[PDB]
């Protein structure tokens, strides 16, 4: 990936969760459990669903276009029909294939730089008060029940409420 | 206690082309190519189209004896022709510029036919009870019904000089025809005369037919032949006829309604009681994609036509599971 | 102390399309589409174009008597015509290949307009003066001033043959008519014989006409006709003309000079002291953008056309301000 | 955005800043202030000025073209004529459109790796002499006057010149 | 002890244009764009061309006396034709549909020369030597070897009436020839009649010539002129000629067979003993690349041809050495 | 660079690296050397050759097209012929350059991609037992023969079994 999150650090993929493309995993005293986050999910949807709209969009409908018959003497006029229909078709299927090719890359571009960004805030959150784990965890120096983790996943967790506690546990 | 970041996976076997990799399978996928058509003719939003049978497109604008089913059709959506039409030029000839006069028809939305040339009421000094054993029906001999054989009345062939004024604020498509006799004593036994001549003219069109007398090979048990030949009658307009003799004169005329969106196909799949926006040569197609592998030809609101074979789309990530 | 990486922000409304999110605002764009035009009609480098007035290109090539104003202009950077003209064919006929025409006239920079058969000097037995009131001027018969009515001279039409080197290291555009009455009345008492022809060959160019005699509807008061007839002459060919009757003689000849980048165009903006390096049937572009939605018809150097309504590119940020 | 700078770790943007794109904002016992880095700045105007001269670059001009005329026997080449016009033309919008349209994207992901990479260039120029707070700037551990923030902008900051006075601060 | 992550560098030249910067040095690349070729004429897939040296296709398929060089060849990959080639019609006359006969040889990968009217068999009451000086062969007059000049024999013309039916299960080609005299003395001199005509007819192809008697410029010492004509007979049909005089009629024929890739090129480069996949006017091209700018006239298996000067993709890296 | 990494924090390239485009550099007591990373080098090698095999396959062989004649009144049948072939050799030719063009960018910016992914997996090994000198260095804070060196190449190395040494030499 080009941002080095999915098939990255992270290695693999989580079938258990089953609600969303981009989420979390928590595991605290009181139990564990996957939940994926809405709002990065959410704008990932929106951001290929407008893709895809733009996509069809470009296309407009084709409309009624037949063949043409031509008598024993056109054969240029009937080869020079056939030249403009195969053309026209042949640019038509190289820009549909190109495209889906290009964009396919791009999209998955897309969701790795979405995983890597997601990454990138719950560790602007944590700082020092966790330690960085391999394939995207961390694990927490202080206690954390599912309020401390649904503090974690809305993006509102409080640095300075635990720091006195991580700093003796970090012993 | 830990939390972890990571990403969706599921046992989708959907798979999508890449440019740095082929093969990959992802989690979520669109396919954006329509494959798929239920093959048979359609309504096209709910008009119906016409289906000329056995009956080529001259055989039935031109009253073949073995098309009159179609004379009751007087608008459809578009036009189905069998790709190589059995029932045309029942009397061998050659039909002027047919090709553009399909053209012309590719775009009529619906007519009116009437006949311009009464059968019984425009040549009191004529035949007009000439048939062929060539364009037979029912086993016995008979004659296109939009065109009247003017053959010899009492023994002469008197010269005839008819018009007609457009009083019908459309286009009106007018055909005729010239005859040519095998050898001398048909054309003397049939027409009176040995040197005839016809003469169409109208504002802008003005032409002149000369019958031309030689040995051909039969067509059809016919030794003669039969030029065919038509013209676009502006609103407004007259048209002269001028002959006296080898003049298969006009009976029916068709009143022009313009009209985009229909055309002329070639097409076995057979009619039926659906109603689809986009109909092919192949079969009706009913869907939303932007792209078709189907058939180039279309008639109606249809996706584009690719030669592609897959056109999938990722939405979802790279599935990698377990 | 602090230091901080920020980005800049503005009170900018453009909004630009991008493929995740329509009308982003943006701190800075460009506009990449030319939709805005002068209206008028305008010389191309310098070089006026040839307005033809309520003149055809027929009207304006054979010398219709109401287009006398354009004889003088003999250069030019392309052509505009009206939609529908008013003064053509003046005497009434089919122009043999005239799209044709249109379309050898469409790469023509200018020419040298010469009487190839001066009208006194050429026909001693012959009467060079006919007239038409379908070709009238100022109220009074007239007749082209290219083109040369030959009629009876003292009661006889002889034996006419004439013929023409090309002197001049160009093509020579030639043009004639081939007279059709309407009875045999006018045809015996104009030409003075029954059976007439016209015979035009050249060293790749051999066509012969024969008048058709037919009554024909009426058009601007006349039931004959006139088959008007073009050619081309390559330098160092000679052209032929033989005839005994019917032949609307040629009077002047043009001498062609080719040109890319000229055109037959239909407008109805006026002409103005304007200069541009691109001009369309809208207006004359001036512009440096790749594209424009003005219209698809171009002369000179020109934007490429599309049918887009709004194509702007962001070069800023996505403004995000307080 | 793609590498989660703009709109991102960053919230918004400045309309103090009115001479560049991507710049800084520092506040001192000497006072505070707006300016925007050349070098970054100067590199996006090139490869954007580079960008759009190129999409006008393939665009050649587009030389006379008018109309034909066809007589009524020339229905089905006049037609023909349609359909090539008609064709090409519906491929031009069609590319003029999808280019604009792509290269929109990546411009602002361009702009997006710009502000990213300004911000990890500044980073590992403090080091560990200054704190990151939040929304992308950097917290002193020591004293910077006018002629230390204009060694931070120009790339040419001393690390262990404040070593001493950083680490006392951090106590 | 350290460890460093860094990239690689090279004495590489190679530079590649990217969206945001020109003239980027980089360390490996492919060029996608083909523009050498052999300058010479190959076969293609083993099989030969057939060059026409001076010869036309008009003269080729008439058979001129100066291309018997050209009968031998009857199987081709593809047809080499001079630019301005010198010897054609020897003989000055109008060719009927000339382009249209040249597209259907551009589909023809073989064919069986046969005389159709063996020269010695079919006409025992006409000459059959009739040769001209215009068309010179060694010096002396002659003619067309795949044609025949029907001359007077004994003082008289007789009706000849012949038939051919096609007994050869493919497309048979058949040429024919029109003479128009320049004077009446000559045609009476040379037909024996005053009003002579033509008539050739199949099942769909039927017309009708008639000679025409004018003074003509002089095209390589003759005044008189001979129309040619062409017809393609379908297997199983037969084709009929009556002719009382100025007949050119047909002695050899041309079984046709078809095939895909074959046409017809304008070329100066020499044959060589060379072979390939893919073959220009400039010379055969010997590459796997997509992209060729050598010439836009194909044959074969070739890349797509594009007007760009450098296409040069970057597979390695921006290449920052020392 | 989009990633920041060529040209970026890593000023220069290696000509002393022959043997790939991705690579190390090793300095301990057993002396120094280059060695290109294989796997990365390897993975960029199938992805541009899949890159360039799509862009020549999307383009289908052009079989037999030649000239057509016309006669002297056929001229708007032979410029129509002209325009049928012009236009598809310019839109060709734009659709050749166009994506040489943007899929060059795009290559230069995925070897930048796999370079900055290359540095943080090693980053990502190392942890706090080296500090990150610039230009995309580590200097070890312990003993590292070519054994603990090609332990860092393949991606195994071991964090604890050097933790105490790098605690004590941190000082
Ligand atoms: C012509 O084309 C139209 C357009 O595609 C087509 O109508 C479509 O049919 C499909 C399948 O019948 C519809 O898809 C369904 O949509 C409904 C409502 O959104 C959903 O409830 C369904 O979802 C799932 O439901 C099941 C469980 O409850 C699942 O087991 C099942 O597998 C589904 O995944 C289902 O997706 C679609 O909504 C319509 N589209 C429209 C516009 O009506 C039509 O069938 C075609 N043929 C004809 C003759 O018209
Ligand atoms: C035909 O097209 C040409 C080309 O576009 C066009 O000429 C252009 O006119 C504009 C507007 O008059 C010029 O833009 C100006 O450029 C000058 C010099 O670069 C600047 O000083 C201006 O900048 C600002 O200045 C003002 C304050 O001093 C601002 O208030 C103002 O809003 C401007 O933002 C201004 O941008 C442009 O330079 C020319 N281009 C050329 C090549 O001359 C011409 O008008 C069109 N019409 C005709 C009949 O020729
Ligand atoms: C027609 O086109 C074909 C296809 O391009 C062409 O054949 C090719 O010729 C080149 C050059 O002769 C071949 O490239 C060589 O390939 C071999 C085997 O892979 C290599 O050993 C060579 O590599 C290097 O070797 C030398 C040192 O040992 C170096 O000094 C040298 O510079 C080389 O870099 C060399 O790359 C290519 O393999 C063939 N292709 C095929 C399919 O055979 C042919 O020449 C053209 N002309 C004709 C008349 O056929
Ligand atoms: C004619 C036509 O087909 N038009 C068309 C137009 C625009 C489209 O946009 C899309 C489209 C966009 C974005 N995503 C998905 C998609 O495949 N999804 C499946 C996964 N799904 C996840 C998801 C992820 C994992 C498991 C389950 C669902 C999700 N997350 N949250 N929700 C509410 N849903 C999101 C939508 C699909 N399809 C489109 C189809
Ligand atoms: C026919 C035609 O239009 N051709 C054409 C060709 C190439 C172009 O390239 C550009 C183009 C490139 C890159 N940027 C900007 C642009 O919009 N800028 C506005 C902002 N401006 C900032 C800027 C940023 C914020 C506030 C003020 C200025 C700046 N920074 N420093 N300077 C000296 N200027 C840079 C240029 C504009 N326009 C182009 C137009
Ligand atoms: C008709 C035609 O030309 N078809 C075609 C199709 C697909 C292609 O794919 C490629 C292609 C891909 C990817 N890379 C390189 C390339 O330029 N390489 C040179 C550098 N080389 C490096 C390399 C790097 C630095 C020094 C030496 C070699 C390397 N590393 N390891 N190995 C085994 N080799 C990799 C391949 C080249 N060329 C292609 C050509
Ligand atoms: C991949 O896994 C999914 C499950 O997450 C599979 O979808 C499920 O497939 C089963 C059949 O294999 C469906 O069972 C059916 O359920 C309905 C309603 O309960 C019942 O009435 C039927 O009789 C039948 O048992 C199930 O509905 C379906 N799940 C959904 C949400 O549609 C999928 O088949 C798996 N893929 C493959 C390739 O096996
Ligand atoms: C967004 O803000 C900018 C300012 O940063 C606005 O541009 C300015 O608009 C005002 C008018 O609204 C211009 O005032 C004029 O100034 C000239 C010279 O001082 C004076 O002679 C005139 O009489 C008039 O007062 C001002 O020049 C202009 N600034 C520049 C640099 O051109 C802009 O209008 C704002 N956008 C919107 C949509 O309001
Ligand atoms: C960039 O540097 C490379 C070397 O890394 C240059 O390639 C080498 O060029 C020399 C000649 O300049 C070749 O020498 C030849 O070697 C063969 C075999 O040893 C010998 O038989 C010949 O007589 C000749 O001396 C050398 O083979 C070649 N290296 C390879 C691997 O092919 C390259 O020329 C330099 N680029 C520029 C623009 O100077
Ligand atoms: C309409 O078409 C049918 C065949 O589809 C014609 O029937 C043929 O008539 C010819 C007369 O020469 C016979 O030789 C064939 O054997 C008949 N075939 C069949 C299958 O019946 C019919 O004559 C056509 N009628 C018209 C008026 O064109
Ligand atoms: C794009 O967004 C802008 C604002 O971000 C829209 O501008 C406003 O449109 C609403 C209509 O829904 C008006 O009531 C406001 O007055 C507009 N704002 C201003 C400042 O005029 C704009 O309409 C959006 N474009 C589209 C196509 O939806
Ligand atoms: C040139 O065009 C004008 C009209 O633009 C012609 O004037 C018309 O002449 C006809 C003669 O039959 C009258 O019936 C119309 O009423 C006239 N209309 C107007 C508006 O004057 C004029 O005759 C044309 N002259 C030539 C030589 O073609
Ligand atoms: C691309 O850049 C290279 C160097 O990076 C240019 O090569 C030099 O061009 C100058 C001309 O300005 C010559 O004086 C040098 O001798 C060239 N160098 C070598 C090694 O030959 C090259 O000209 C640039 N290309 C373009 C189109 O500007
Ligand atoms: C074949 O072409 C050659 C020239 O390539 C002809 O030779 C010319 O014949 C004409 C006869 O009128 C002379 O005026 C020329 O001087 C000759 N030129 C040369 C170079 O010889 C030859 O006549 C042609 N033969 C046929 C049968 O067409
Ligand atoms: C039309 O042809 C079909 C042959 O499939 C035949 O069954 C049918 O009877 C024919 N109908 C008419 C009216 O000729
Ligand atoms: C041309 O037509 C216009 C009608 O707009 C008229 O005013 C003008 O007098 C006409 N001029 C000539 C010379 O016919
Ligand atoms: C063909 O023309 C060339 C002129 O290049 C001449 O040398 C050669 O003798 C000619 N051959 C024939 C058979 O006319």
């Amino acid at each position: 990936g080009l941002f080095g999150a999915i098939a990255g650090f992270i290695e693999g993929g989580w079938t258990g969760m089953v609600d969303g493309w981009y989420g979390y995993h928590h595991q605290n005293e009181q139990g564990s459990g996957y939940a994926a986050d809405q709002k990065s999910t959410q704008n990932a949807i929106n951001g290929i669903t407008n893709k895809v709209n733009s996509v069809i969009e470009k296309m407009n409908t084709q409309f009624t276009a037949v063949g043409k018959e031509f008598n024993k003497l056109e054969r240029r006029m009937e080869n020079l029909n056939k030249k403009v229909d195969d053309g026209f078709i042949d640019i038509w299927t190289y820009n549909a294939e190109l495209l889906v090719l290009l964009e396919n890359e791009r999209t998955l571009d897309f969701h790795d730089s979405n995983v890597k960004n997601l990454y990138e805030k719950v560790k602007s959150q944590l700082k020092n008060n966790a330690k960085e784990i391999g394939n995207g965890c961390f694990e927490f120096y202080h206690k954390c029940n599912d309020e401390c983790m649904e503090s974690v996943k809305n993006g509102t967790y409080d640095y300075p409420k635990y720091s006195e506690e991580s700093k003796l546990n970090r012993e | 206690d830990t939390i972890c970041i990571g990403y969706h996976a599921n046992n989708s076997t959907d798979t999508v082309d890449t440019v740095l990799e082929k093969n990959v399978t992802v989690t979520h996928s669109v396919n954006l190519l329509e494959d798929s058509h239920n093959g048979k003719l359609c309504r096209l939003k709910g008009i119906a189209p016409l289906q000329l049978g056995n009956c080529s497109v001259a055989g039935w604008i031109l009253g073949n004896p073995e098309c009159e089913l179609l004379i009751s059709r007087e608008s459809w959506s578009y036009i189905v022709e069998k790709p190589n039409p059995e029932n045309g030029t029942c009397y061998p000839g050659h039909f002027a510029d047919y090709e553009e006069l399909r053209e012309q028809l590719s775009s009529v939305s619906s007519f009116e036919r009437f006949e311009i040339f009464p059968k019984e009421s425009s040549w009191p000094n004529h035949t007009t009870t000439g048939v062929s054993a060539s364009c037979s029906h029912n086993g016995e001999s008979s004659f296109y019904k939009n065109l009247l054989w003017l053959t010899g009345k009492n023994g002469l062939y008197p010269n005839l000089s008819k018009s007609y004024a457009n009083n019908k604020e459309k286009e009106v498509l007018v055909l005729w025809g010239v005859h040519h006799p095998p050898n001398i004593g048909d054309q003397r036994a049939l027409y009176h005369k040995e040197n005839a001549y016809v003469s169409v003219v109208s504002s802008h069109y003005s032409r002149k037919f000369t019958p031309e007398i030689a040995k051909r090979p039969k067509v059809r048990d016919q030794e003669g032949r039969i030029n065919y030949y038509w013209t676009l009658l502006e609103p407004g307009d007259t048209i002269i006829f001028e002959a006296n003799g080898n003049l298969i004169a006009p009976r029916y005329a068709f009143a022009l309604s313009r009209g985009f969106g229909s055309g002329i196909i070639n097409s076995n799949a057979p009619m039926d009681e659906c109603d689809a926006k986009c109909q092919t040569p192949q079969g009706a197609i009913n869907s939303s994609l932007p792209f078709q592998n189907v058939h180039p030809v279309t008639i109606g609101e249809c996706p584009k036509y690719v030669r592609s074979a897959k056109l999938r789309m990722v939405t979802g990530l790279r599935n990698i599971p377990s």
